[PDB]
């Protein structure tokens, strides 16, 4: 078990467990999950109303500094009514630790636009608005950045397929470039690789 | 451990301040740069005469996409579809049939030279070393029709040489 | 069931914002068709604009109307700047066929399009 | 030279100048929306068309409250 | 007929459409637009050229991957022409320089070129051969151009009789000849009534007639929608453009309709006027 | 036939004059631009072939389309292509650019630069090795050696 399998530290696990229990006790208004994985990186799962209060707490308080802001994405999970998952990622300059603030959200109701306390979140929020459509009320400027202007569809969803619906070509008829419905030259074959036989017995969900 | 920069002061001693004034009004280290560049002028430049001298390489370059065959034997491929299963732009296209003999073989083995990113995964995935990334890299093709290889083009390209491919593999069949 | 809408209370503010947005598109058209050195009469462009408005008149849900207003405002900004080129503006139009009608027998000749 | 009748005459010939109205058929109780077969789209067209013709900005709720030719003339007589 | 000539699915970008078209010419104006609309249809076009490959290079990427194909032809041998028309569904004949050269007159291009290609075509077994002609090309005077075209008309009518002999009026467009000469002026003023027809309705009519069978044998003529005076049209050109011998005689010669032969209305295509497309094309003036 | 003799000799002189220097413009979107700058490197030369790398579009003899063409890129690419003198030639470098490549099945990507500009010389690879690109420019020069423009003009 020891060679070529990465060992761990239970000490960091106990530290993050006690810290997450502490944060869960002292902000009871929005805490739903505080989960700790095997390799000690914290996850805090949050209702979509305490975005500004929880981030104003987590920027400060001298027990959890966490100035460094990272990724924002809202992992598209169907079979839910609240589809999208806004994932804040926070890194502490003072304590060297990573916490993942996963707040949940639906298709049409906005979360509260974290750019007010995080100046790094501006183009992150603009990117999420362009690729998904998660609206951000009380935001300075929402535009389409990382897509074409005349293109729409919010393509990083699961409803948007791999190929786009439109496809450009130049033509000398109207002496310019026009978009057409997509005419693929090949299929993009689909390999049914989801093999049976239960490779992980621990992660079995209870069937009906 | 840290070793930072730009922590000094301009020295208030008369010699150092008149040396900085001498560099300011006398254009000194500019001429020092001219001297360094003339020292690279008087070197011999390192160029290669391209059509006569070709630049050096490794025995494991990934080029031509050639095929191999058995010693005085038939086609080395089985059409076991591993290369099309691994091809990360799906440029391989295999349609397989057996012939009148009984051993399983092909019908259509197409490499798209447009989509081919030249990984090496089809070389590493081939259990019999049928497809081999070739040695030479000169395609330079005037028409887009001609950049879609057929299996017969690959067999002609594997029968224009094997001795290069065999020498490279026989040198380096021990690393991979 | 708690749902927080964008702007709307009833469809009155929806009607108000969409008529102001159409006024903005009306005073948006001639400046752009003069600026991009286009090739289309102003009547045809305005009629295709109001046809695109009349396409989605079948929506009564107010959040959807709010999101349509926000999308139209976005593209009105991006066309009132010079950020979008001649290609996208012509791409709104359809002057390159695309000839496909909705006849049964026409789709029966060029078949397998039910 | 700015009376009610001159404003009504210039509103009259710009209603003549609008294309889809067939015919003009002016009345003090015309109600060109439903009695003449027009759309609220065409309502806001005519309202901001009068705005384009001869003056002030005519905002959204007052653009909604008119729906009628003589009521437009009287609203301009109130505002101008 | 064999498969892969039947249509397949929708249209455009290597969707396998019906016709395989051998085109003579296509480096000029109308043939280039015709290859463009067949590429929108998604039809394989076999075109031989005689010039530098740079011209067929800047009209090359109209098709999809490997759809159109380029080869060689010459105005002398039947072997190269026959090799170009070995396997063809349809074939169109568009050729002609509007001034005599050292090695070619107005005679024997319009005469000798349809003879040999119609010979190898009728010995080859092609169908729906479309031959262009200028409108009102007579036996009458004033043009070696028009009389050699009338001789070619009689040739294509006599041998291979079920050819679509087609004629537009004098077409205007992005690379017009006579509107360019209207721009390249200085002057002189005459009278002639004239109808101009825009180029895209003409080539839409040609592709619709070549893809729609049962409309064969009949010669067609395309009609301009306005049909007014030439000098009023010149005033219109100078007004929209902001500034105050063979070609000029062949535009002053003859412009009439013929009630014999059918035109646009038996095809079902909308006519674009002079005014709209003329405002579209009259760029390149002072600012 | 000394008329034909003068035509052939003058055509040889003018076409050798064209193919002699051929200064390009480096359009260069993605990492194929880095490999083009590596055939700008001191080992694989460009001085020897009269080839001067130059960002000027107004004087571009040939144009090396390299990188990955996108839908947002394409109208600006053809606007770069238009303000260019009519004697011009195109080298499509890179698997991305000569047929879509590794991003062939995607949105926002034109399936190769064939659908925008005509292509004289395709050179594949990822990246096409600077040695191989220099070979492709040599076969471009041999295409310039076979052009027969003045022959066609004389016997036209
Ligand atoms: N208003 C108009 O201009 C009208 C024109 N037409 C007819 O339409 C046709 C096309 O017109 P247009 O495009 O303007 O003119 P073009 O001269 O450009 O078209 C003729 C084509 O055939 C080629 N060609 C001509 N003569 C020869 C030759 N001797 N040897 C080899 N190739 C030759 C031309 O050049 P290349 O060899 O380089 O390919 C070109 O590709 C003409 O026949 C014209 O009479 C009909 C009605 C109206
Ligand atoms: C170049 C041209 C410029 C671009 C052209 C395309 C522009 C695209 C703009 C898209 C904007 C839209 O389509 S939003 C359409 C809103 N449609 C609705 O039905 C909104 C709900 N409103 C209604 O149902 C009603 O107000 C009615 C029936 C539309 C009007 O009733 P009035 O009568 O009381
Ligand atoms: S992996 Fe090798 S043997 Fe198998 S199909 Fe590919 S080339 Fe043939
Ligand atoms: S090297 Fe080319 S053919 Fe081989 S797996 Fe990669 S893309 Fe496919
Ligand atoms: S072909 Fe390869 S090297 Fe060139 S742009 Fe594409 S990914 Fe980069």
């Amino acid at each position: 078990t020891r060679p070529t399998v990465r060992p761990r530290n239970d000490v960091a696990h106990k530290q993050l467990s006690a810290f997450g229990e502490y944060v869960a006790e002292i902000l009871p208004k929005y805490v739903q999950q505080v989960q700790v994985s095997c390799f000690s990186e914290l996850e805090i799962c949050i209702h979509p109303d305490g975005v500004i209060p929880v981030l104003t707490f987590l920027r400060d308080h001298s027990n959890a500094q966490f100035k460094s802001l990272a990724d924002l994405t809202a992992v598209d999970i169907p079979t839910r009514q609240n589809r999208f998952e806004i994932v804040y990622n926070l890194l502490s300059l003072r304590f060297n630790s990573r916490i993942r603030v996963k707040t949940y959200t639906d298709e049409l109701t906005p979360v509260e636009s974290s750019v007010s306390v995080y100046k790094a979140a501006n183009w992150y929020e603009r990117e999420i608005w362009d690729m998904f459509g998660v609206f951000f009320a009380n935001h300075p400027d929402l535009r389409r950045i990382l897509t074409d202007y005349g293109f729409e569809g919010h393509p990083f969803r699961k409803d948007f397929p791999l190929s786009g619906y439109v496809e450009l070509r130049y033509d000398d008829e109207v002496k310019r470039v026009v978009a057409e419905p997509v005419e693929l030259a090949q299929e993009f074959r689909k390999f049914d690789l989801n093999s049976p036989w239960e490779a992980f017995p621990a992660y079995r969900q209870p069937p009906e | 451990t840290y070793k930072y920069v730009n922590l000094r002061e301009p020295s208030m001693d008369m010699k150092s301040v008149t040396d900085r004034a001498a560099q300011t009004l006398l254009w000194t280290e500019l001429i020092r740069g001219l001297g360094m560049t003339l020292s690279y002028l008087f070197r011999e430049p390192a160029t290669i005469n391209y059509p006569f001298e070709k630049g050096p390489l490794s025995p494991r370059f990934r080029g031509e996409h050639a095929l191999r065959r058995y010693p005085s034997g038939e086609e080395r491929c089985i059409a076991c579809k591993l290369c099309e299963a691994v091809c990360p732009a799906q440029a391989i296209t295999i349609e397989a049939e057996p012939r009148a003999d009984g051993s399983r073989r092909t019908t259509r083995y197409d490499i798209d030279m447009t989509k081919c990113i030249y990984c090496g995964f089809c070389q590493e995935a081939c259990p019999v070393d049928a497809i081999v990334e070739g040695p030479n890299f000169e395609f330079s093709t005037e028409t887009h029709e001609e950049l879609l290889y057929n299996k017969e083009k690959l067999l002609n390209n594997g029968d224009k040489w094997e001795a290069e491919i065999a020498a490279n593999i026989q040198a380096d069949y021990l690393y991979r | 069931t708690s749902v927080k809408p964008i702007f709307s209370r009833d469809m009155n503010e929806a009607k108000r914002r969409v008529r102001e947005l159409y006024r903005a598109w009306y005073r948006e058209v001639p400046n752009t068709v003069h600026l991009f050195q286009l090739d289309i009469s102003v009547k045809q462009g305005r009629d295709k604009v109001r046809e695109m408005f009349k396409k989605n008149a079948h929506v009564t849900d107010p959040r959807v109307v709010d999101l349509l207003v926000i999308k139209g405002k976005m593209e009105l900004e991006e066309t009132i700047n010079v950020w979008k080129q001649r290609t996208h503006v012509m791409r709104f139009f359809h002057e390159t066929e695309a000839p496909r009608p909705k006849d049964f027998l026409s789709k029966f000749y060029v078949g397998h399009d039910p | 030279p700015l009376t009610l009748e001159g404003i009504k005459d210039r509103v009259l010939y710009v209603l003549k100048l609008y294309d889809k109205i067939d015919p003009e058929k002016l009345s003090v109780n015309s109600h060109f929306m439903k009695d003449l077969g027009l759309d609220s789209l065409d309502q806001v067209e005519i309202i901001m068309a009068m705005e384009d013709e001869f003056g002030f900005e005519i905002p959204d709720i007052d653009a909604e409250k008119l729906m009628c030719p003589q009521e437009i003339v009287d609203y301009i007589a109130d505002k101008k | 007929l064999h498969h892969a000539v039947i249509p397949h699915g929708k249209g455009g970008r290597s969707s396998v459409s019906g016709i395989v078209a051998t085109v003579f010419g296509a480096t000029g104006f109308l043939g280039r637009y015709l290859v463009n609309h067949l590429g929108r249809m998604g039809s394989q076009v076999i075109v031989p050229y005689r010039c530098e490959p740079y011209d067929t290079m800047h009209l090359r990427p109209m098709g999809d991957l490997g759809q159109i194909i380029f080869m060689d032809w010459n105005g002398r041998d039947k072997d190269s022409i026959r090799r170009a028309v070995e396997h063809s569904n349809v074939v169109i004949n568009l050729v002609g320089r509007e001034w005599e050269t050292k090695n070619f007159d107005f005679e024997d291009v319009f005469v000798k070129i349809p003879q040999a290609i119609a010979q190898v075509s009728k010995e080859a077994g092609v169908e729906k051969f479309i031959h262009i002609s200028h409108l009102n090309a007579d036996i009458k005077s004033s043009s070696k151009y028009l009389r050699n075209k009338a001789v070619g008309e009689k040739e294509v009518r006599e041998t291979f009789p079920e050819a679509t002999i087609i004629k537009p009026a004098d077409i205007f467009g992005r690379e017009d000849r006579f509107l360019n000469y209207f721009a390249n002026i200085r002057s002189l003023g005459k009278k002639t009534v004239k109808q101009p027809v825009y180029i895209v309705d003409v080539t839409k009519g040609i592709i619709n007639a070549i893809k729609d069978p049962d409309a064969r044998g009949k010669t067609f003529a395309f009609v301009g929608p306005n049909r007014y005076l030439l000098f009023d049209l010149v005033q219109y050109v100078f007004a929209v453009a902001h500034r105050p011998r063979d070609k000029v005689e062949r535009i002053h010669t003859t412009d009439r309709t013929l009630p014999h032969l059918p035109g646009l209305e038996d095809l079902g295509v909308q006519a674009t006027p002079l005014e709209l497309k003329a405002i579209e094309v009259l760029r390149r003036h002072r600012t | 036939s000394r008329g034909e003799y003068v035509v052939a000799k003058l055509d040889d002189l003018i076409n050798w004059a064209r193919r002699s220097s051929l200064w390009p413009m480096t359009f260069g979107l993605a990492c194929c631009a880095v490999e083009m700058m590596h055939m700008a490197a001191p080992r694989y030369d460009m001085d020897r072939f009269g080839v001067v790398f130059r960002a000027s579009p107004r004087q571009s003899d040939v144009m090396i389309v390299a990188g990955t063409l996108t839908n947002k890129m394409a109208p600006a690419l053809r606007k770069v292509y238009d303000q260019m003198p009519e004697p011009r030639y195109v080298v499509s470098m890179g698997s991305c650019a000569n047929g879509g490549g590794y991003y062939h099945y995607s949105y926002s990507v034109v399936r190769g630069c064939d659908r925008i500009v005509p292509v004289d010389i395709y050179v594949p690879g990822c990246p096409p090795t600077a040695e191989a690109l220099l070979y492709g420019i040599l076969q471009l020069q041999k295409k310039i050696k076979r052009e027969k423009r003045l022959r066609i003009w004389y016997r036209r």
